[PDB]
C-alpha cells in the first residue's frame, strides 16, 4: 500500500524512496507469478498443442483439470487476484518516469509473452472440456489467479493523463498479438484462441 | 498460496505423447523459446533482501507502517 502510494503520487530524497518502492513492487509481482520447471523439449509440446487446437482432436487426456479443489477458500483467491491487478497497474504507471522506463518495459513484455504461452494451453483445455458429458463424480479444476487481470489493467491505463502510459498500453496488445502469430506460425488460425 | 497457472501443469497431458509436429520449427520460434527459458530462470531468483531492505528503508517516512512492522 505505502509503496504504491509513494510511487504513483507526485525534498531531494524522493528518488531514493521511489527506487526502493519500485524494487519492492517488482519483487512482489515476481513472487505472485511463481517459479516453474518446464520439460526439456517444450517447443515440441507447444507445437503439438497448436496442432491439436487447429484441428478438433478428441483424444486429449484432461483428467488433471477435472479434480475438485474443496479445501481452499475462494474469497482468499479473489483477494490475491485483486492485489496482483493493483501491482500490475502500478507497474504500468511507472513508465512515466524516464529513469524507470526500460526496466518496467522489459518486464512487462516478458510477462505478456509468458501469458500468451499460458493462454494457448488454456484454449486447448477449454476446447476439450466442451464435449465431455455430465457426471456427478466429476468436479471443477484447480484454483489459480486469472492471468487476464492484465486486460483490466490495460483497460484502466488506456485513458491515463500521460502519453507514455497509453503508448505502453497499446504496445502490450500489439506484443501479445505478435507473440501469438510467432507461436502459431501464421496469422490464419490465431483468432481461434478464446482470449480475444 | 495462490499463483498463476504453471506451464508444466498444462503440458502434463502430453507426457507420453510421442509425435512430430506438422509444422517444422523455425529459427524465430527457437529464439522465442530461448528467451522464455531465460525469463523463467530469472523468475525464481528472489532473495530475502529483495523484500526486507526496502521495508527497512521505507519505515523511516511513515509511522503507521513502522507500527505495523
Amino acid at each position: 500500500d505505502l509503496a504504491i502510494q509513494k510511487l504513483t503520487e507526485i525534498r531531494q530524497y524522493d528518488p531514493y524512496y521511489k527506487r526502493q518502492a519500485l524494487n519492492l513492487i517488482i519483487a512482489q509481482t515476481k513472487l505472485r507469478v511463481g517459479f516453474d520447471s518446464v520439460p526439456e523439449d517444450l517447443p515440441r509440446l507447444v507445437r503439438l498443442q497448436v496442432e491439436d487446437l487447429v484441428k478438433k482432436n478428441r483424444d486429449v487426456d484432461i483428467s488433471l483439470f477435472e479434480v475438485s479443489d474443496k479445501e481452499r477458500s475462494i474469497a482468499k483467491k479473489n483477494e490475491e487476484q485483486a492485489l496482483l491487478k493493483r501491482l500490475l497497474k502500478a507497474l504500468l504507471y511507472a513508465e512515466s518516469i524516464p529513469e524507470f522506463k526500460q526496466e518496467v518495459d522489459a518486464l512487462l513484455v516478458n510477462l505478456a509473452r509468458h501469458f500468451t504461452l499460458i493462454e494457448i494451453g488454456r484454449s486447448v483445455i477449454d476446447m476439450k472440456k466442451a464435449y465431455t458429458p455430465f457426471d456427478t463424480k466429476s468436479g471443477e479444476g484447480p484454483l489459480f489467479i486469472d492471468n487476464r487481470v492484465l486486460s483490466e489493467a490495460i483497460l484502466e491505463s488506456l485513458a491515463n493523463e500521460n502519453l507514455e502510459v497509453r503508448e505502453a498500453a497499446k504496445r502490450l496488445i500489439k506484443e501479445m498479438h505478435n507473440a501469438a502469430v510467432t507461436v502459431f506460425g501464421s496469422p490464419m488460425h490465431v483468432p481461434r484462441m478464446t482470449f480475444w | 498460496d495462490f499463483r498463476t497457472l504453471p506451464i508444466s501443469q498444462l503440458v502434463a497431458p502430453y507426457a507420453k505423447d510421442s509425435r512430430e509436429p506438422s509444422v517444422m520449427i523455425d529459427d524465430k520460434f527457437e529464439a522465442f523459446m530461448a528467451n522464455h527459458r531465460r525469463f523463467l530462470a530469472e523468475l525464481g531468483d528472489v532473495r530475502a533482501r529483495d523484500v526486507l531492505e526496502p521495508l527497512m528503508q521505507l519505515q523511516h517516512i511513515d509511522a503507521n507502517f513502522a507500527h505495523e512492522l
